[PDB]
């Protein structure tokens, strides 16, 4: 069967700064 | 540890944030930030093996139809989703998403994931659609959309009361796996 899930992690974020235009 | 690769696409407002993060978390988002990218991943336990699911968040606004794909090379499983709330999302998944996505993965299976369970009962949701002569888009309905463009399979859940969620995970994992 399958499990829960474990071990969570946020590996990339990209933003955006609309006031200086870039990605953060 | 073997890997899985799934991506989750779909319209502004359906909620794939909240699917991705009530799965893996527990925790469902306070607030509505839109997505660029992000990528979470997790692992799950699968017939004895552990199994690194690495889910790949992508923006539903226009704005980054030209980034978006930047995802999309070796994807093992993608879902696509739409709110039960929102026919326009819904038509969407025909419109844009199915098409997009077979470009880029011309084999890769698709399930189709109707968001928002939780609103289908939901009287001022019901109300605010009757109003408009629009209801929540039914179970065989969204069949009949996951027939029409090709998904393995048709999965509804709320990412809020977690109803039907852990299935969604399960069977994107079960499309690549078996
Ligand atoms: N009632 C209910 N609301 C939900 C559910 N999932 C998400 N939402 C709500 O919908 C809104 C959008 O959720 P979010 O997950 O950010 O949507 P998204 O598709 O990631 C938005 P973008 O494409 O811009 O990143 C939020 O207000 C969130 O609380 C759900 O299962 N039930
Ligand atoms: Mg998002």
């Amino acid at each position: 069967e399958i499990s829960l899930p474990s071990d969570f992690e946020h590996t990339i974020h990209v933003g955006f700064d609309a006031v200086t235009g870039e990605f953060t | 540890m073997q890997a899985i690769k799934c991506v989750v696409v779909g319209d502004g407002a359906v909620g794939k944030t909240c699917l991705l993060i009530s799965y893996t978390t527990n925790a469902f988002p306070g607030e509505y930030i839109p997505t660029v990218f992000d990528n979470y991943s997790a692992n799950v336990m699968v017939d004895g093996k552990p199994v690194n699911l690495g889910l790949w968040d992508t923006a539903g606004q226009e704005d980054y139809d030209r980034l978006r794909p930047l995802s999309y090379p070796q994807t093992d499983v993608f879902l696509i989703c739409f709110s039960l709330v929102s026919p326009a999302s819904f038509e969407n998944v025909r419109a844009k998403w199915y098409p997009e996505v077979r470009h880029h993965c011309p084999h890769t299976p698709i399930l189709l994931v109707g968001t928002k369970l939780d609103l289908r009962d939901d009287k001022d949701t019901i109300e605010r659609l009757r109003d408009k002569k629009l209801a929540p888009i039914t179970y065989p309905q969204g069949l009949a959309m996951a027939r029409e463009i090709g998904s393995v399979k048709y999965l509804e859940c709320s990412a809020l009361t977690q109803r039907g969620l852990k299935t969604v995970f399960d069977e994107a994992i079960r499309a690549v796996l078996g």
